């Protein structure tokens, strides 16, 4: 879709963030 | 209460949502681990945590050096640098569908996926432009909510994974996911 990949592109964000 | 109960080595909580948060991270590690090969730009602070969680590293260990490993054929590497990057979001909804459209639940379409979109990746890292980089991780887990979601649940999480990963005839798994991605390749090089 187009407006899930914008939260799933949050939550991939999210979690690279968290580690670096 | 409830952790006095009965409970046969663990328990069920939802893992749902749990497994796509563990997508995210998943996908950090591969593109991290590979990032490392263009250098940097003088770490003077960043931020080193350390990777507390070693289910996220193991994963990222076995598809880090099969990734790498899917290298060493020059063949397939060249065809891949006769790819068209014109349409990035097509190309990639292409392949996505294209191994969708018979259903089948080998597994190895997930793992062929994983190399076209880290080669994608690179690509665009040598270009010097982070912003695509973010653009094609938010497609590779769209499709994963999108559907894959739905398989990866029903499997027990990523149990499946971790038990697809085998050892004996690794050459003929090696050949398969070549031909994998050598069939999309193929339709999508249609003489031009």
């Amino acid at each position: 879709e187009i407006w899930i990949a914008q939260e799933l592109r949050r939550i991939g964000d999210e979690f690279n963030a968290y580690y670096a | 209460m409830d952790g006095s109960g009965e409970q046969p080595r663990g328990g069920g909580p939802t893992s749902s949502e749990q497994i796509m948060k563990t997508g995210a991270l998943l996908l950090q590690g591969f593109i991290q681990d590979r990032a490392g090969r263009m250098g940097g730009e003088a770490p003077e602070l960043a931020l080193d945590p350390v990777p507390q969680d070693a289910s996220t590293k193991k994963l990222s260990e076995c598809l880090k050096r099969i990734g790498d490993e899917l290298d060493s054929n020059m063949e397939l590497q060249r065809m891949i640098a006769a790819v068209d990057t014109d349409s990035p979001r097509e190309v990639f909804f292409r392949v996505a569908a294209d191994m969708f459209s018979d259903g089948n639940f080998n597994w190895g379409r997930v793992v062929a996926l994983f190399y076209f979109a880290s080669k994608l990746v690179l690509k665009a890292l040598c270009t010097k432009v982070p912003e695509l980089i973010r653009t094609i991780m938010g497609w590779t887990l769209d499709f994963l909510r999108e559907r894959l979601l739905g398989w990866i649940q029903d499997q027990g999480g990523w149990d499946g994974l971790l038990s697809y990963f085998g050892t004996p005839t690794w050459q003929t798994v090696t050949i398969f996911v070549a031909g994998v991605l050598t069939a999309s390749l193929t339709i999508w090089k249609k003489m031009g």
